[PDB]
């Protein structure tokens, strides 16, 4: 979360929205994934959020269980991507780093030993897909007492007592995924939250500079990234230029 | 913020993405009023009585025990509308949905048999119903799918992942946490997010109920242990829960041992698996040593539930019921004794529990014992399995 | 000498080679003696409700009356054990046959659901079973068949004749007139030689006892009129035995009308047959003009009964019930309604029944009228059977 | 029966058996039938049992069942075995011929017509295979207003009211199919029942002269012509050779 306070205010010192792209670690495989990474930060990405492939993605649409599924092809396992982690995190010592997990992955061998594993190797925060508020509590505060931040998701349906909850408990940035944009973002102001990051289905440089202009610090592109790696399998040399000018013309958005 | 515990001592709890939330918490508030309505449980009982066939026989089986000292009951839920026990809370929950002013179904399917279940339940109540159904399931069941098809249901294969149960209930609770103003989402076992292991559980109570006036009214006095089989949980938990607080009773819990636990390829969770969180539970589950979540095997196609209802996993620890596994060759041969000598063909999950009641009968033939069964379902289903594999060894 | 009339107006008799003749007094004499035994009468009553699952629900199908104003109600013999009316009369001639001191059980099969049911009579009762059947029907019937041999039945297949129901019944009465010193022979239906017609009757007119008692309890006044499908005549004379002095009360016996009467393949012998001597009796049957036996045809195997039981000849003689036809393709369409909009699939036989009482609501629908249709069985077993025509048809 | 009532005078006055075949008309063909029946005459038979083909045999044996079934190939039908009567009768006129049928042929265009029709092609008597002595009124009063014997088939399984009214309803002879024969003979003498001619399975000449010897006014061939018939159906001259010297044998026997 350090990062992320960094991160931020020198973007706000820029007038300057965050981009951050979303991809699955090791899809489609291990050596074209770390190039991808590589290529998504030099096209100026502020931040990564990376998936850690999983066997039952129950929150997760078609386009991010394929690529779970060519990562498991290629071999990847949990191990391989705090490996892959380390490795990002030599080659670029600022950019902050949000793993989006599933809870069986952070339970399986101890809560607390998978958050003292997330900041041995350099991750800056972490958001648990199926792990509501409600069930969080021995998760965040694994997550504090290892330096992590805890991300949580606030949903469209939400409600005032999900965001007194959401903004008191989460850290780094805040999940934006009825209720007017511009309300639930000056309430989570309000509730002094975590700066919000939209979320929502954001595929055009004109959702980004919308987002910046609605209130939100930034956007998230959850998974319009990886279509590009999917359209473009056969070719890694086309998939890396599609990436780059995609990414490119999407943090020109956000100034 | 519930109304009712969600955790059953550590294992349940509601680990769903945030969006599902409101869901759940408005399904919690409609079974609760409901439970206190007089007139939910008139029309429940209305149905139950008058539509599925309810109260089930209580069969002796002298035939089978001649020459021991067992007594032996069978709870015929095989007689039910249906053929199988799953009929009891689809009628639960499909009144629950009008109830909230649900109009659709949703629901998933491995071995079809709670599809069949979900779809029949919706076209007698006037609700759109949608099942979601794995490639691979598909294929292997074209019986049940028409069946689904008959009664006016949209069956929705997937083409994702594995082609299993598990795309198809990931793909179910997607579609929900988009339609669940209008849907209902009717899980098919007692497991899964809170409410769903209460509701499930209370909507097949009526099970052990009615066991327990029949035994009475039979023998005059409460059996020495009831014993059913355990996929997901939901028979068992209904024939086990008016018998928790009769601590002189044995609750037995069958899982199936398919091939042999030591050979890996079974579907016993609660004695060989691992807690995990899975399907916005935590639960005994099996999984591999990274965690990913392992395929169940079983004879049965309907006990192949990766993990068990929660309720379960905490009774075991306290120890109030005791669970043990029949491996697949067991379940064939009280398959096959039950048919020659009572002349009633059961499913092959319900033959892991008699074959577990046969094999106390049989290691102990001079005990007295006074045995139910919890007969689950009918075996018509089970006719082309047992008989090409019958063949397959020269019988 | 017989201690009951073995006619029905002129239907009927004991037309039988003098052999058999013993076997049928002695037959006579046990019945009478054991319906007068309250002995008898109790363990009959328990083997039907703890083990075949009596009484049967009576459901009421408002989904398919809307908009008009029939009451339609289904008497739920797809609920009994087996999954169809038969097991009720031959769990009383497999306690007869004990009484009787017999061991052994002969029965004829077409489309196997009276072997089905024989075998599990057999098989709980602790008789041995032989059952034989046509070769031709052997074929089409694997399912049946494997069930049979799982009970334990002897599947005695006939390679004579045309292979049909025919050669098997021959034999099996050749068979009998050998063996019956040891053996019963266990009629299907309520037709052949004096006094199976009253035999079967008396052991399935509980079906009309409990639905007068139900409809009583439930509407507060008998029927406007009973609907049963006719093969050889066991359902429906169970069904309207005790409304036949209750005069209000129209009884309507549904036979199978093919492709169509005009068309000659068909099953309706009681409107479009002859009176003849075959089986044993007096009866309207199917005959070429020079009187050799026709086989009847029908979508449903189990209607193909080339005669009809005495009784419905003489009561539709007299006036008090009335026969129809019901084409194969008003069968299968009620069979599509049923499990769309009540979620019971039903038999095809009893589909005959169900299509007569749409018939009879859609023709008048704003008649008043309280309708009884006899559901006779499930129509697992015709799954298959309406699958394959109803892709012939691109549905 | 008058021919029956000669028959039986003229074999007592040479201390003879009676031997009677049975076949069914029209097997294997309508010429070859009546070939058939020329030979066992010519061999040596002193009357005939000829069956009219039904399609539900429900009182025969499997060798019957099949000579029905090779009748029926043949086209033969009731009007055809009649015509095949009359033709029979005008070759041989003092033979007697017995028809054993089935009742829905009797029954199908009128009991009363049937017999009619006996009569007019010189049918000397008829059983009715599956109508019992206590459903037989209507059938031997038809019988007797035309003339024609009705035979009736006495039981192993016989008792003595049976054979009281076996014996009073009977003319022609009596078919004799538990209790010792010699006694069975004897009550039915008592009775004056028609002659008693033995029919349960005669297939070799010693049971023949064992009937004889035993009380019986002869005996009745039921199945062992029809099987020679089954055995040689490829080669009709050697059927005739294997016929006329099996009847022979059996003739012989029962002087």
């Amino acid at each position: 979360m350090e990062r992320y306070e960094n991160l931020f205010a020198q973007l706000n010192d820029r007038r300057e929205g965050a981009f951050v792209p979303f991809v699955t670690l090791g899809d489609p495989g291990i050596e074209q994934s770390l190039k991808i990474i590589d290529t998504l930060i030099d096209a100026g990405a502020d931040a990564l959020e990376l998936g850690v492939p999983f066997s039952d993605p129950l929150a997760d649409g078609p386009t991010i269980q394929n690529a779970n599924l060519r990562a498991f092809a290629a071999g990847v396992t949990p191990a391989q991507c705090f490996e892959m982690l380390a490795l990002i995190r030599e080659k670029h010592p600022t950019i902050p780093i949000g793993l989006l997990m599933y809870a069986n992955l952070v339970f399986n061998n101890g809560i607390d030993a998978f958050y003292a594993r997330c900041e041995q190797v350099g991750v800056d925060s972490v958001l648990v897909a199926d792990v509501p508020v409600e069930e969080s509590a021995p998760f965040r505060q694994a997550a504090l007492r290892h330096n992590i931040a805890p991300i949580f998701i606030c949903p469209p349906n939400a409600d005032d007592d999900l965001l007194r909850q959401v903004a008191s408990y989460g850290r780094g940035y805040t999940y934006l995924l009825a209720l007017p944009l511009h309300h639930l973002i000056e309430k989570l102001k309000e509730y002094h939250a975590a700066p919000a990051l939209q979320g929502f289905g954001i595929s055009s440089p004109e959702q980004v500079s919308a987002a910046v202009r609605a209130g939100a610090a930034g956007a998230i592109s959850g998974s319009a990234i990886v279509k590009i790696i999917e359209k473009n399998l056969a070719s890694p040399k086309q998939m890396l230029a599609e990436l780059r000018s995609f990414v490119s013309a999407m943090k020109a958005a956000s100034r | 913020t519930t109304l009712l515990n969600p955790y059953f001592g550590e294992f349940g709890g509601m680990y769903v993405p945030q969006i599902l939330m409101p869901a759940l918490n408005q399904l919690e508030e409609a079974f609760v009023s409901a439970q206190k309505d007089p007139e939910f449980q008139a029309q429940f009982a209305d149905l139950l009585k008058n539509y599925a066939g309810r109260p089930t026989a209580l069969t002796k089986c002298q035939n089978i025990t001649a020459g021991t000292r067992t007594t032996l009951y069978l709870k015929r839920e095989d007689l039910l509308h249906g053929g199988a026990h799953k009929t009891n809370q689809v009628l639960g929950q499909a009144l629950l949905a009008k109830r909230m002013g649900k109009s659709e179904i949703i629901a998933e399917t491995g071995a079809g048999q709670h599809g069949v279940a979900s779809a029949l339940a919706s076209a007698l109540l006037g609700l759109k119903c949608r099942i979601y159904m794995g490639a691979k399931d598909v294929e292997r069941q074209s019986p049940n799918v028409f069946r689904m098809r008959l009664m006016g249901a949209e069956v929705i294969p997937v083409h994702s992942g594995s082609a299993t149960l598990k795309d198809a209930c990931n793909e179910a609770l997607r579609d929900w946490s988009g339609s669940y103003e209008t849907a209902h989402y009717m899980l098919g076992t007692a497991a899964g997010p809170h409410p769903y292991p209460t509701i499930v559980r209370e909507f097949q109570r009526m099970i052990g109920e009615e066991t327990k006036a029949q035994i009475l009214d039979k023998e005059g006095r409460l059996p020495d242990a009831v014993i059913a089989c355990v996929g997901g949980g939901s028979n068992a938990i209904g024939m086990f829960a008016d018998f928790i607080n009769d601590t002189s009773v044995g609750l037995i819990g069958v899982e199936p041992g398919g091939h042999g636990i030591e050979t890996g390829e079974h579907g016993a969770p609660l004695k060989h698996g691992r807690v995990g969180i899975y399907f916005g539970m935590k639960a005994p589950m099996m999984q591999t040593a990274d965690g990913q979540i392992e395929e169940s095997y079983s004879i049965s196609a309907g006990l192949d539930f990766p993990s068990v209802g929660p309720q379960h996993a905490y009774l075991n620890s306290i120890g109030r019921a005791d669970y043990v596994s029949i491996t697949d060759d067991e379940a064939l041969e009280a398959f096959k004794t039950l048919c020659r000598h009572e002349g009633i063909i059961p499913a092959l999950e319900s033959s892991h529990a008699l074959a577990h009641a046969l094999k106390m009968m049989r290691e102990q033939p001079e005990k007295e014992q006074l045995l139910v069964v919890n007969l689950s379902g009918r075996g018509d289903k089970d006719i082309f399995t047992v008989h090409d594999i019958l063949k397959a060894r020269g019988e």
